[PDB]
């Protein structure tokens, strides 16, 4: 929370200085405004023949223009001076604040055929939501319209969470899984674990780049870093083979030697000796033909 | 065979390693920090690795540009006489694992018993006081708000 | 489901909060600099009658020619009163509104899993309304706005003006372009934006169209006395039409009284609108959501058996599996391993064992799963005897 | 208490132990877990080789406490 008190302290000096600046200002015009009334009526007890304007009046005249010009130049230019603080706000602001976070996975990738799918994808996030309003208004404008089969088992929710307002989430979870649904919507997952990662992939490319090295990573269908999004967030099994660094898929199956240790099946095959191999942990020779091929 | 290459190279930039590329992915040099505690602390060396095109199989490499005063590294070229890098190297080590437990650990504790360097391990076995006083010297001797933006004018 | 940690909520705010503090920052300025304009103004106003009654005084002057100046400079500075007032009362506002936005950035350290929780949930509604306001739906991004209790944190101000004043264009009207493009006069002008002298000469042409040619004449001396460069070369092919009627198939005039330069003063105030306000080719919620199917994507999602397809990974659904085709796939250099009788992970306090058919499964799934003294494989349906399974390691 | 192990390829291993336990006894521990004969193993802690038959208390090792494991080397 440093970018924000950052920022705070920066806009906390520039309230200060307007308040002080309008009460002072109210203060002062209204100060004129009132004498120079009352220096209007002076005139008045005195003699009100024209062409009176003694030698005893002149003078306080005189006085009373220099004092409001300099009074009403002065407070125009305090708020000129102000001007420093609004800049720093806007210097903080842009430091502690990343402006173009182009980093894309895929520039130009989802032209016009993916908006309908992500519009898609939202309205059925609005379903299970409840928010029904927003739902249909999303519908009316993008143009895609939802089967009455697939609409109708979430009017019924909408309306008992409507009538009920503690015990609406308890009740949302055991309509969406009494419907045929996960515990979170997917939209969720995925925005979450995009929060999680991109401030990790812009890091890294930019540290690519710093070195002079930008062809570095040349492979542009895989990410350069593994993210860790915790253990609630394994759904599939991945074996990483650890020799190659890759998901053995199949045509490389895992495959397990004499003793407990896996090799994938091409890195296994690239560290033939012609007769006896050899596992790197373990030094017991084995024949490549001693393998069971492993299905997780 | 080269993404292996590839997935190296980048997890070692991304342990904050400073690699600078010379001539490719084949070639490079990696800045190497002294180990704490060893009499090489605050030394700070340029290291040279080039990597076979049978890598991930094939040894890679590695060489000190600087001086070394060490028992096994070569006082002119720079060769690391190490074993799990010579003829014990396994297709599973990365050069994390060299930079991160390898030159520390020979730097940490070195074999004078068939050394490299003769005068070194001659040095180390009898003179002790001597050897780090030297290492200090090669240590020390080869290896060390703005303007406001503008504002205009009203106008009736 | 996905964990997240302070510095990680830190992160995030650092790369994707910048416009909600930027754009009330950019509203502040503009009302702190008209405020100095009107506050100058006022006070040269008050400083004519002030030096006028300094120089009536000295020819003496009668009381009857002076009370009138009193009473003037009186009015004077009461109407510079009540304008200073009001601006520096706007400024104030303005202030306020970047105070409570930030407040509410920083409300995200809460120590409570029941605060956090609302927090992010109004984190992607406001993504959610930024990117839907962007593609144009106005009626449900408002809406969103309104149900979700963020209509304060959300900038729709900004996007309202400008689909207005771009209807407006669009229905052959001139005054509400050039009312936007006189509010934002300096930004416009440090941009080098040519769109006032457009719509000028769109202007002039109506008047020719309508054949009223003393109007457009004064309008032309209003505005086109002072033209250089590429504007005089334009100003004067527009004062060659006052010898056509609005009917001629002429080159020079024909081709540019067509109703096409609508489209292209369209095209030059959305592209004005495009650089005042710094919008990205893309928004944060698509590169957000890019990013997180690229972290989940997985081989075994898009195989055509159709077995490895869990009804819990995101992408494994229908609409983001077609969805997240392109995007690049997860790195993984190191094992992660879950046990399919269960579904918990295989790790070092869980060995994996396999049984001598070929298939590996979880210790403890195994001893949940053993009957009498036999294992069953829920594969292949084939039964196996308990001790046969061989413990398998993972370097 | 409980002790980490890093493992070569990146891999972290928890595991308990006593803090008067022997370093064969962390090594059979390894053994058992991961599948590495204890002829072959190093362990390192802050860059310093843990030389068997010393307990935990002597190199001074605590609770949630990050050790690596190596192969065997030397030089030549
Ligand atoms: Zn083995
Ligand atoms: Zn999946």
């Amino acid at each position: 929370m440093d970018q924000c008190v950052t920022v705070e302290r920066e806009l906390e000096k520039v309230l200060h200085k307007f308040s002080g600046y309008g009460q002072l200002c109210e203060r002062g015009l209204e100060e004129l405004i009132d004498y120079t009334g009352g220096l209007k009526h002076e005139i008045l007890q005195s003699h009100g023949q024209d062409a009176e304007l003694s030698g005893t009046l002149s003078l306080v005249l005189t006085q009373c223009c220099k004092r409001i010009k300099d009074t009403v130049q002065k407070l125009a230019s305090d708020h000129k001076d102000i001007h420093s603080s609004v800049s720093r706000v806007g210097k903080a602001i842009d430091k502690n604040f990343d402006s173009d976070i182009s980093s894309v996975g895929i520039d130009g990738c989802w032209q016009a055929d993916s908006q309908r799918l992500l519009n898609e994808v939202m309205v059925e996030h609005f379903f299970r939501q409840g928010m029904l309003d927003v739902a249909e208004e999303l519908c009316q404008e993008s143009g895609l319209s939802v089967d009455p089969s697939q609409k109708e088992p979430f009017v019924e929710l909408n309306r008992i969470l409507e009538a009920l307002k503690d015990i609406c989430d308890i009740f949302t979870r055991d309509a969406c899984a009494l419907l045929g649904l996960s515990v979170e919507s997917p939209l969720s997952v995925s925005f979450s674990a995009g929060c999680v990662a991109l401030p990790a992939l812009i890091n890294i490319k930019a540290v690519i780049e710093q070195r002079q090295c930008t062809g570095v990573w040349n492979q542009k269908d895989e990410l350069p870093i593994e993210v860790d999004l915790g253990k609630k967030c394994w759904y599939h099994s991945i074996f990483a083979c650890p020799i190659l660094r890759q998901q053995t898929t199949d045509n490389n199956p895992p495959m397990k030697l004499v003793c407990g240790h896996i090799i994938s099946r091409d890195a296994l095959n690239k560290m033939f000796n012609g007769s006896k191999l050899k596992c790197p942990y373990c030094p017991m020779e084995q024949s490549p033909g001693d393998a069971k091929q492993i299905f997780f | 065979g080269k993404r292996r290459m590839d997935t190296d190279v980048v997890k070692l930039i991304e342990s904050k390693h400073e690699v600078t590329i010379l001539g490719g992915l084949n070639e490079f040099v990696v800045k190497f920090y002294g180990p704490q505690g060893t009499p090489y602390e605050g030394g700070v060396w340029k290291v040279r690795v080039d990597l076979p095109d049978k890598y991930p199989f094939k040894s890679p490499s590695i060489g000190f540009m600087n001086k070394i005063f060490h028992p096994n590294i070569d006082e002119a070229s720079g060769t690391v006489k190490l074993d799990v890098i010579n003829q014990t190297w396994t297709a599973l080590y990365d050069l994390t694992n060299i930079f991160e437990s390898f030159l520390p650990q020979l730097l940490a504790y070195p074999n004078p018993i068939d050394p490299l360097n003769g005068d070194a391990a001659a040095m180390y076995l009898h003179r002790p006081e001597e050897y780090k006083q030297k290492i200090k010297e090669y240590i020390q001797k080869y290896a060390t708000s703005s303007s406001e933006s503008s504002m205009s004018d009203f106008s009736e | 489901a996905v964990q997240e940690s302070a510095a990680q909520l830190s992160m995030t705010l650092k790369v994707q909060e910048y416009p909600t503090l930027k754009v009330p920052y950019e509203t502040l300025n503009k009302r702190f600099r008209a405020a100095q304009k009107n506050i100058d103004r006022e006070t040269s106003h008050v400083t004519m009658v002030v030096a006028e009654l300094e120089k009536t005084l000295s020819g003496c002057p009668a009381v009857d020619s002076v009370v009138s100046l009193l009473d003037g400079v009186v009015e004077k500075l009461s109407v510079l009163k009540r304008k200073a007032v009001e601006s520096i009362q706007a400024e104030d506002e303005s202030a306020k509104l970047c105070k409570r936005r930030i407040e509410h950035l920083k409300e995200h350290s809460s120590d409570q899993p029941a605060a956090a929780s609302v927090w992010k949930r109004k984190r992607m509604d406001r993504m959610m309304v930024e990117h839907l306001l962007r593609c144009g739906y106005y009626n449900t991004a408002v809406k969103l706005a309104r149900q979700s209790g963020i209509e304060d944190l959300v900038n729709i101000e900004m996007f309202l003006t400008a689909k207005e004043v771009e209807e407006s264009l669009e229905r052959r009207e001139t005054a509400t372009c050039l009312a936007w493009c006189h509010d934002n006069k300096s930004r416009l002008r440090k941009m080098k934006s040519c769109l006032e002298f457009s719509l000028r000469i769109q202007e002039f042409i109506e008047l020719i169209r309508q054949n009223k040619r003393l109007d457009a004449v004064r309008h032309a001396r209003k505005h086109f006395s002072q033209a250089e460069g590429s504007q005089l070369d334009e100003v004067r092919q527009a004062m060659g039409m006052l010898a056509f009627p609005p009917d001629t198939h002429i080159s020079p005039y024909k081709d540019l009284l067509d109703p096409a330069r609508w489209r292209m003063l369209i095209q030059q105030f959305r592209y004005d609108n495009y650089r005042l306000h710094q919008l990205g080719n893309n928004s944060v919620f698509t590169l957000t959501l890019q990013a997180g199917l690229s972290a989940i994507k997985t081989p075994q999602c898009y195989k055509e058996d159709g077995s490895s397809k869990s009804p819990d990974c995101p992408v494994c659904s229908r609409s983001l599996n077609k969805l997240a085709q392109p995007l690049p796939m997860a790195h993984c250099a190191n094992s992660r391993l879950v046990c399919k009788i269960s579904g918990d992970v295989m790790n070092e306090n869980n060995p994996p064992m396999m049984l001598p058919n070929g298939y590996v499964y979880g210790y403890n799934s195994l001893l949940s799963i053993r009957q009498d003294d036999k294992v069953v494989c829920p594969r292949t349906k084939e039964v196996f005897h308990f001790s046969q399974a061989e413990k398998v390691y993972i370097m | 208490m409980q002790i980490f192990v890093k493992t070569l390829t990146g891999k972290t291993i928890t595991l308990e132990v006593e803090p008067s336990d022997t370093i064969e006894n962390v090594k059979a521990k390894i053994q058992d877990k991961e599948g590495i004969p204890p002829d072959q193993q190093r362990l390192i802690f802050a860059g310093k080789q843990l030389e068997d038959g010393r307990t935990l208390s002597d190199y001074n090792i605590q609770k949630e406490s990050t050790l690596h494991l190596v192969l065997r080397l030397r030089g030549g």
